């Protein structure tokens, strides 16, 4: 999906019928694929960082179309969880889409020090993984796939420190006048 | 004229307003 | 310039969901650590000084290097370079700036001469830096009249004198410089900042007579951000610079990179 | 007519549910100084504990008759509360029971979600038998309602649910903390309990306070696609009290 | 959850929207005595200018990839409004911009609604192009995101959509003044624009204030006969001056 | 000239010893909400977690030459203690040491104990070799400074402990928080460590914030029938500290 | 600040014994002069105060000497440094501070350019120094854009200017540098100091552009430790340090030695 | 601002603390 808009989209099937993962990622701001949003960008000019992180997610498959998503973030320490329970034993949050599409969920700032590297070496700040509560639920007449966007801010919390040059960027060779 | 920061003093030995150092917030 | 604190939070069990919003409004959600976890009760210290306006842009950067080269013979009639000003010329500056619409502020140039010496002595080479003006005369010889600079600006410096710089009071005639422009020339051509950013030009030229050892004059020009002030942000640059004044970017032959990392499955990173 | 709990690290929501119910009408608390005869410091582990446990996700169907699983015991396995629950003698403690079934406007069905207290089976059989440890212990899996010859119908609970699984008619079942389930009007159910038993606390192991019950009291009925829906369970303890500290019993 | 906008001898009206969203939080306004700098007494037309303008409704498939107009220019022929717009060397205006699109609770679908200042696009070639006056000119029809090969591709904008036709990531597009409209939640958007630029008034003609966006996100699916469904655009501009009364210029 | 300490339902004795000392002056204590950063619900088991937990007993004779182990981790399997460690990210806690060792009035030895902080000790070898984690992860059995070989030795702890393992001179040890064991003046010692460590709370299993180090300084001689002796070590946590709730990691 | 006087002592005969104590307490014995022996009275002048923490560390040295070779051909390609920045490099140095187990800190770094000079000439010479932040874009050439340094910190120097400094704020996300580390990797690797103390790096180009003179840039780095706190004192070093962010001190085919002179017999030094 | 060691003045002629010279006891 790499160079279209369907990268920014994620994808849910009526047919799945199980706790099965859906898609995760590492936390660290400047972590991919975060890194290229607002926030990750601006981090990305900062050596340090510390605060919460607020994920937004909004559903968009028919009016009609019912679903219980799980979404989980899970403190580093240890590895990405595999299973269902293995992700919701940490901070999460049961999201049941209804009528208000969206649904803000937070990544508590929780670091054994108080910042953190915008450019992480092989520490890490967990993941958010995402899961089936239920299953995706249609009519009959009715797309059985669903379209799910995902956004980030940083909290009230948030906060960067150590100006430095971006990375998420650069030149090689002149640009013409 | 000094101040306090993240007490020194500056004034601005310069005629000219943008001959002046950084802002304050 | 301080970060509110965390406050303590307990089990909610209320009819209320904040955490339940939608973002069609086109607003961002409004949802606090406390608000969805028991959270601890954190005296916060972290400071956004650092993250003030003035404190990013507020920093020395590059944003052009001349480079002059001696030829002894018609040394009185070249030896002399020439520079449209603007900042769309060194990446690392520009896409900070390019960050926002609308920027104002006045601006710290500061110089560094560095002589690539080529006879086997440099000797005395003396450089003069003329500021010149959308209108003024441009020299044009290391000996044109206009290095008289009987109203304009120059600044002088010689091998042994300290990195020369000055300072200069927002210019452009209208409250903010342009980083971006939707629109064209009053002859419907050139859509581009370029239409506006005109502020004139920067000229140098060795002082230092007719002599004996070739060599090169590489002066490096850097530029603060004072007195800081910006609107409209908008989203960073994602790719490389093609041309000044110009959004262009799709490059001879060559693919489109963003700098997104690619990966092999979603539920991986 | 909505709704978000928030337990330890854990949140729920349900954008449409019956208001929740509280067992009995007393909200959960720890033990009082007055009649605790637990000599000894408790350990209540607090956010740790106190959390959101979620289930095993059982499937029904046209054809489901019920299940059950019970408390303590099911959440065993879950963290320190588990862990906790092995190394102390005794423990004491109230939950929060989420149950929650999405479907859509175009299927019809209805369950009964009852919390007993000592809830009591009877084996299924002819003369002295009784129940087997193992099979009132299930764990998070719990109990299906299964009509198809067991290894031991000899310490078989019985698998007969109309009747409660003890003898009393399912229908006067409502004389106990419940909700209903009904698809074309509330997707989750939730019951908050207090400690409910005749002393201050009990073994974790050798005893479940409580049981909960699901019942398709209405078949899951559907022209649609998906014509079997999963059943998650969540549970929160709360008020987490354990004394008798020693060595992990297995 | 509702909405009535009135403006002019013109009224609009939604029955499902999301609370519209005011531009960068200013309400427009007329040109300051202190900013100012046009040192002749302005024309403010009123209810004749300061009307809603509904424009050409572009259709949206499963295929579209986005369209975009710019402001002022598109109303260039719309009323008074546009005639002034010529016959003055100046003018200042902010806008209400109402974009509607209704389907049915049987489909879905997501359109990003995104109003930009500035928005310098960037022609699509390598090397001494630029863009044709005549591209970013087109007037009330738009610009369509046609993959397709174009009369003097030498001065044609990029038509590559998810960068935001100018080296930005769509994605980071929501730092703009922007609304999303999702079929299965809303059916409509709105946003108030006040007068944006460095200076007092600009001309109305040599350049574009804004440049409204939008782009489906996520692509219209839907089991329904109809399969593609139109996007209507509505606008209203308010606080409408004009300076340099001359002749009409062509 | 006596003692009893009491943690949780575990009380200790000794009929002679030295007056415990405490780490660097601080009794433990729980986090600062000036200090915090763990943004979440600590959780504190107390009783159950802060309580005495006694070791593996290890061999002193004639040619024994040194023991350690480290904090947290050696009590990486002790109840809730253990369990509470790995269920979460972070931890914090200080404890109570109490190192005991009986004789006679006719023997004779003495044993440094000594807590040392962020002990990074230094594999035995000429270039760029590391310490292998599960060597600096006994468990309760700790290290025994055996001069003999091992299976790995590219990763391997140097086993020289008068250079007290790190490139110090044992003797310039005392610089730590310590005692002596004399058998003929006391027979157990005991020392009590507040939380230290550069950050609020610390990962349990990626780093041990301690490391307690005893050596025969003073070669256990004697004329009795029992020429070596044990050396029991037992722990109690305080302040019992935990969030990042989640799995348990293995 | 200042040391107690010393008191006027008397031929004590006590049933008190101060002098006999047991140090299996684990402390240190409380005895002084007059407890043991009658003793004069001694107003002390002597002053502590360069016994300070701050007057110890208070004091530059050197922590790194980075040698930069000048190579005319592939000149815009090479010629540049990196340093992984930490103290763990200069015995001096580090010994001192691996005193204590944690410190905290604020830094003012001192730079030394030296030129060896290799043609008959020397000519112009200037050098950049980038402080690179962990995250922040490598320079993998003399002309990497990175060098326009929009955001990150560049100080330059060229011949004849006089040794720059400046001063950096303590850095670290925790609330001190660890001198030492028990612990390991999110990848239980890398037992060392060296999974925290990644401070970015340091790195230097020479600007001027290609010339005739063959050379080398031998820039010494100098550090003073300011605003100085520390904790939980650690025996000193006592043998050679082998590498960095490691305790290890076994060496290639060679003895352990100490410091300790060793003596014939004990009943006479 | 001016004091007594082991009289002279010093403020700080920098804004930023670090910048600042040795500390005091
Ligand atoms: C003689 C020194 C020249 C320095 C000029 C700084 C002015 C910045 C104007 C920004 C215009 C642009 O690049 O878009
Ligand atoms: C660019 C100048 C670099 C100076 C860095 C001083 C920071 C000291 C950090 C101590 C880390 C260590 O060596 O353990």
């Amino acid at each position: 999906y790499i160079n279209s808009e369907n990268m920014y989209s994620v994808v849910l099937q009526s047919s799945i019928n199980a706790p099965d993962k859906i898609f995760s990622i590492r936390t660290d701001v400047a972590s991919q694929p975060l890194a290229t949003t607002l926030i990750g960008e601006i981090s990305s000019y900062f050596t340090h960082w510390t605060g919460s992180l607020r994920f937004s997610f909004m559903f968009c498959g028919t009016a009609n179309t019912t679903v219980k998503l799980l979404l989980a973030y899970t403190p580093p320490g240890i590895a990405e969880p595999t299973t269902r329970k293995d992700a919701m034993l940490g901070t999460h949050v049961i999201w049941d889409v209804g009528l208000q599409s969206t649904i803000s969920m937070v990544v508590p700032w929780i670091s054994a020090s108080h910042y953190r590297n915008t450019s992480p070496g092989r520490s890490t700040s967990g993941y958010i993984t995402c899961w089936y509560q239920t299953r995706l639920v249609i009519p009959p007449q009715t797309p059985p796939t669903a379209r799910l966007l995902c956004f980030v801010s940083g909290c009230k919390d948030f906060c960067l420190r150590m100006a430095r040059d971006t990375n998420l960027h650069l030149q090689s060779g002149a640009i013409a006048q | 004229a000094q101040v306090s920061r993240q007490n020194y003093f500056n004034i601005n030995y310069f005629k000219d307003a943008a001959s002046n150092g950084a802002s304050k917030l | 310039l301080v970060v509110p604190n965390i406050n303590s939070s307990n089990p909610t069990t209320s009819n209320s969901a904040p955490a339940l919003d939608a973002a069609e409004t086109g607003h961002t959600s409004s949802v606090q650590p406390e608000d969805v976890i028991e959270t601890r009760y954190v005296q916060t210290s972290q400071t956004r000084d650092e993250m003030s306006l003035e404190s990013f842009l507020g920093r020395s950067g590059c944003i052009h290097e001349s480079k002059l080269e001696v030829t002894l013979a018609n040394y009185n009639k070249e030896n002399f370079t020439v520079w449209a000003i603007n900042l769309q010329e060194m990446a690392q500056i520009r896409r900070k700036f390019e960050l926002f619409t609308y920027t104002r502020f006045d601006s710290e140039i500061t110089l560094v001469p560095c002589i690539s010496a080529l006879s086997q002595d440099i000797g005395h080479i003396t450089m003069q830096y003329m500021y010149v003006p959308p209108g003024a005369p441009v020299p044009n010889s290391r000996d044109d009249y206009a290095w008289q600079s009987g109203t304009n600006a120059s600044v002088f410096w010689q091998h042994g004198q300290a990195y020369p710089r000055f300072s200069l009071p927002f210019l452009s005639v209208a409250s903010a410089y342009y980083m971006f422009y939707d629109g064209y020339d009053e002859q419907d051509q050139n859509y581009g900042t370029a239409n506006t950013n005109n502020m004139g030009s920067l000229c140098s030229r060795i002082v230092t007579e007719k002599h004996i050892h070739k060599v090169h004059i590489m002066t490096r020009i850097y530029h603060k951000a004072k007195h800081v002030k910006a609107w409209c942000p908008r989203p960073p640059r994602a790719l490389e610079y093609t041309r000044a004044h110009r959004t262009n970017f799709k490059i001879e032959d060559r693919s489109i990179q963003t700098a997104i990392v690619t990966r092999p499955i979603i539920t991986t990173a | 007519r909505i709704i978000q709990i928030t337990r330890g690290d854990s949140t729920i929501t349900s954008q449409d549910v019956a208001n929740a119910i509280v067992a009995y009408g007393v909200w959960p608390h720890y033990l009082s100084s007055k009649d605790a005869s637990a000599i000894d410091k408790p350990s209540q582990p607090d956010t740790s504990s106190n959390r959101f446990y979620t289930l095993r996700s059982v499937t029904w169907s046209s054809s489901s008759k019920g299940w059950w699983w019970k408390l303590p015991d099911a959440l065993k396995d879950m963290g320190i509360f588990g862990e906790n629950m092995f190394y102390h003698y005794l423990g004491r403690s109230g939950y929060t029971i989420h149950v929650q079934c999405n479907a859509s406007k175009f299927h019809q069905g209805t369950l009964i979600v009852a919390l007993i207290p000592e809830h009591q089976i009877a084996s299924a059989l002819h003369g002295n038998v009784n129940v087997g440890y193992n099979y009132t212990h299930p764990g998070e899996t719990g109990r299906e309602v299964k009509a198809e010859t067991r290894l031991n119908p000899d310490l078989q609970p019985t698998e007969e649910y109309w009747l409660n699984f003890d003898g009393t008619l399912l229908g006067n079942i409502t004389i106990f903390p419940h909700q209903f389930i009904n698809l074309r009007s509330n997707n989750s159910a939730t019951i908050i309990a207090p400690y409910v038993n005749a002393v201050p606390m009990d073994s974790m192991r050798s005893h479940n306070n409580w049981s909960l019950v699901i019942i398709p009291i209405c078949p899951l009925e559907t022209s649609s696609a998906i014509n079997t829906i999963p059943i998650t369970i969540s549970i929160s303890p709360m008020c987490a009290e354990f004394s008798g500290a020693r060595a992990k019993r297995q």
